[PDB]
């Protein structure tokens, strides 16, 4: 297909820090991957970004009750629509899934929730050091995350390799063994 | 239960007359409005049952958008987008095990505009049996998102590609997989 | 519980 | 479906009295309703007294008061001390907040605030038609806010409801209501026979 | 501010009738409010941004229009007297159900089956009491409307020329001339108090106007007596000295 396209964007992002009591509403208006107007609660009004988003900012700041709407967005749809999926998204708890197999000590964690993890390497009892290389965090898209964390390290004699998992879907560090 | 990002993302493309709307928390997709069916669609089923959304607000919004792009395009003088071809990269969800289930992911990031042909290619055949995706998701850098999945049974014969089409590739783009 | 879209403005014109 | 039930028909209050317009809702499809009271006053539109979005905050507007308290499904209107201005049909309303904007309204109560009448002298005059002195109305005026004008029963006696008329450059205010008919056996001796009025009430002789 | 028009209509069964609003707050969001006989308030259609967003199973019979997000029109293609009512004009910023609506002054249609029960109001004025005068040193005079249909009036006091709001107190509803008929003539009463001085002033003029809104130009009029259009009808005294 030859004919060119044109793209409208808006994004309306809620920005929480410490759940609910620090709130940052944005309502961005975009065309392709052109910011043009914004209202950010910080500034409390529609302001520009850039020349294309003059005539909204002017227009939409006019409007009968536009200010008191949007200064009030991050209560009436930020706040709201956080508590509305607080139970599944911001409680939403999988515990990982973990299995430790060969290569010149892959630990793979699969399908957990939240991204925020911590896996650490142990060597018969002290954290390895050097030869440590992660796969970093990659999202599923199905509210599952996975990544690999490798060791580059020699087997000695019955040395036990062990990988801790900190999640927060556990009270306690998982650790599997090799 | 601290830092946290909910995004509600809704696009409008000319001339193909496809706007989505969907919700966004932390890189995932609470749920879209499927605009052919007006009706929502959570990512989990499960979703469904914790919450609601009525989708016709979802339809409204993209009237307005489909109205305004044509508004905004007047003022750029009809400025159209310059495509940007997408990364693809394939990978399982599961450590993979013979005769054991798993499914092939394949992850198109990093492209606009929002139009992309995706086919599974088991063996250089297309295959479709099983297959899903999910909608256009939206990134910090306004490009999009794209997941499709292929559950499938690894063996040793199989030889699995995702083959992507997208108008910022001068050649359709594969990505293979093997065991 | 319902979440709540937020409406899209209309451009001026 | 989705019903809002407030005060049925007319109040009558007394300026300085405190009020009550009750409301309540029935939404079972509703996850967060919002209520509203809009207020039309005399030869106005329907505008928006105050709103709640909140489900347990309450709004204020004009002295008047209403909490929307989703535990008793109610948002009731108050004022400590209404006013004449406050003559009024006021509408309980609610909408869903999560859907597009539908305001299922409550039937409306009508306020009617009356002064006080502070020397009252109740009568009935007899005023001729300016063209013809054949035809006349009876006139019952400066009565005191108790008095209730009864409607008539006779459909050829024809009684307006009490009406209160403001001579600002006088700074006096008066009660009124008209009667008249075409049957002949009528007078204004007996116009207002069928209300209650004061006993002390003038009837001058034709 | 939120406009529209007409304030005013009545037309026979199975006629036409378009009613236009116009709102200047910006706003993207406009709807049609309906208030029937006995005032109860219902929506009937939401457009935002020319597009139908809500339609409350308005029957077919209505037909709105939008070809500009400030302006919202109603078309009945085929008025039944079910549609006699006050149709309400209102905005709102957009479509969201926290955002307060701005009404318009209303639309009040009368739907008739026959035309030939539409009728002017006739107006007689009647002087103060000479036992009023005596008696408080004030001078009411009534103004009757009486006989029109519908209930399309406006009353106003007029003194030496000029329309006052001083001491004056009109109905707040006409009442039936014979209420055990649906379609009855109607009657309005008001009241114009002024010091009985100024009453005994043979100077001083005072009228009674009844604004009726009634047929147009285009009604066609078959009876034999005035067509009853839209018109004023009035009645006047001038002061007495004795
Ligand atoms: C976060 O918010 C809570 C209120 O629930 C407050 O007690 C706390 O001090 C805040 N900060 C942190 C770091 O938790
Ligand atoms: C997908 O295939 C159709 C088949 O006609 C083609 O028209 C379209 O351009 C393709 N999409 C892309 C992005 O190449």
């Amino acid at each position: 297909d030859t004919r060119p396209r044109f793209l409208e964007q808006v994004k309306h992002e809620c920005h929480f820090f410490n759940g609910t009591e620090r709130v940052r509403f944005l309502d961005r208006y975009f065309y392709h991957q052109e910011e043009y107007v914004r209202f950010d609660s910080d500034v409390g009004e529609y302001r520009a970004v850039t020349e294309l988003g003059r005539p909204d900012a002017e227009y939409w700041n006019s409007q009968k009750d536009l200010l008191e709407q949007k200064r009030a967005a991050v209560d009436t749809y930020c706040r709201h629509n956080y508590g509305v999926g607080e139970s599944f998204t911001v409680q939403r708890r999988v515990y990982p899934e973990v299995t430790v197999y060969p290569a010149k000590l892959v630990c793979s964690v699969n399908g957990f929730y939240p991204g925020s993890i911590e896996v650490r390497w142990f060597r018969n009892g002290q954290e390895e050091k050097t030869g440590v290389v992660s796969t970093g965090l990659i999202q599923n898209g199905d509210w599952t995350f996975q990544t690999l964390v490798m060791l580059e390290t020699v087997p000695r004699s019955g040395e036990v390799y062990t990988c801790q998992v900190e999640h927060p879907s556990l009270t306690s560090p998982l650790t599997v063994e090799w | 239960k601290e830092e946290h990002v909910i995004i509600q993302a809704e696009f409008y493309l000319n001339p193909d007359q496809s706007g989505e709307f969907m919700f966004d928390f932390d890189g995932d997709e609470i749920f879209h409005v499927d605009m052919a069916k007006k009706e929502t669609v959570w990512r989990l089923e499960e979703f469904g049952r914790f919450a609601s959304f009525e989708a016709q607000g979802a339809l409204a919004n993209i009237a307005v958008d489909k109205a305004n792009l044509e508004i905004m395009t007047k003022r750029s003088n009809y400025t159209p987008i310059t495509n940007v071809p997408p990364e693809v990269t394939v990978l399982t969800n599961s450590p993979v095990e013979l005769r054991e289930p798993n499914v092939l992911i394949c992850f198109i990031d990093k492209f606009t505009p929002p139009v992309v042909n995706v086919t599974w290619l088991r063996n250089g055949k297309p295959v479709t049996t099983g297959v899903s995706e999910t909608v256009f998701l939206p990134r910090e850098d306004h490009l999009f998102r794209k997941f499709h999945y292929l559950p499938f049974l690894p063996s040793t014969e199989d030889v699995y590609d995702c083959r992507v089409e997208h108008w910022g590739l001068d050649e359709p783009l594969l990505k293979h997989w093997e065991f | 519980g319902g979440y709540r879209a937020r409406p899209a403005k209309a451009a001026a014109t | 479906g989705d019903s809002v039930t407030q005060t049925e028909g007319q109040v009558t209050v007394s300026e300085s009295k405190s009020l009550i317009i009750n409301c309540t809702y029935s939404a079972t499809s509703i996850a967060y309703p919002n209520l509203f009271w809009y207020v039309r006053y005399p030869g106005e539109g329907l505008q928006l007294l105050l709103k709640v979005i909140t489900a347990g905050q309450k709004g204020s507007s004009r002295g008047f008061e209403a909490t929307y308290n989703k535990e008793t499904t109610s948002f009731h209107l108050q004022k400590a001390s209404v006013q004449e201005s406050d003559s009024a049909v006021y509408y309980c309303a609610l909408s869903d907040s999560g859907s597009f904007n539908k305001l299922t309204f409550g039937a409306g109560t009508r306020l009617a605030v009356c002064p006080y009448i502070q020397n009252p002298d109740p009568a009935v005059y007899q005023l001729r038609d300016s063209k013809s002195s054949d035809k006349s109305v009876c006139l019952f005026t400066d009565f005191d806010s108790q008095t209730n004008v009864s409607q008539s029963k006779d459909s050829d006696v024809y009684i307006t409801d009490k009406c209160v008329l403001d001579m600002r450059s006088m700074d006096f205010k008066s009660n009124s209501a008209v009667a008249w008919s075409n049957k002949s056996d009528f007078a204004c001796a007996n116009a207002f026979n069928n209300s209650i009025i004061p006993e002390d009430t003038f009837f001058p002789s034709p | 501010a939120v406009f529209q028009t007409p304030n005013y209509h009545v037309t026979q069964v199975g006629n036409e009738v378009s009613f236009n609003c116009k709102q200047t707050l910006g706003h993207d969001t406009m709807y049609w409010y309906k208030q029937d006989s006995k005032k109860l308030l219902k929506i009937m259609f939401s457009y935002n941004n020319k597009q139908l967003i809500v339609n409350e199973t308005v029957p077919r019979r209505f037909s709105p229009q939008s070809s500009d997000k400030a302006h919202l029109n109603l078309r009945i293609k085929s008025v039944e007297p079910e549609d006699s009512a006050v149709y309400l004009c209102a905005s709102s910023l957009d479509w969201g159900g926290q955002n307060t609506l701005y009404f318009g002054a209303g639309t009040r249609l009368s739907v008739l089956e026959d035309l030939n029960k539409v009728f002017p109001p006739e107006v007689a004025v009647f002087e103060p009491s000479e036992a009023e005068i005596s008696h408080t040193q004030k001078a009411t005079l009534v103004c009757l409307a009486t006989g029109f249909f519908p209930d399309h009036v406006e009353l106003s006091w007029w003194v030496n020329g000029k329309e006052v709001h001083s001491g004056v107190c009109t109905d707040p509803q006409p009442l039936k001339e014979q209420p055990a008929l649906n379609d009855s003539r109607y009657a309005l009463s008001s009241r114009l108090r002024v010091s009985a001085t100024f009453w005994q002033n043979p100077r001083n003029h005072f009228r009674c106007q009844v604004q009726f809104y009634g047929l147009s130009e285009n009604d066609e009029w078959t009876q034999d007596r005035a067509k009853p259009v839209t018109q004023i009808v009035s009645a006047e005294a001038w002061g007495r000295a004795d």
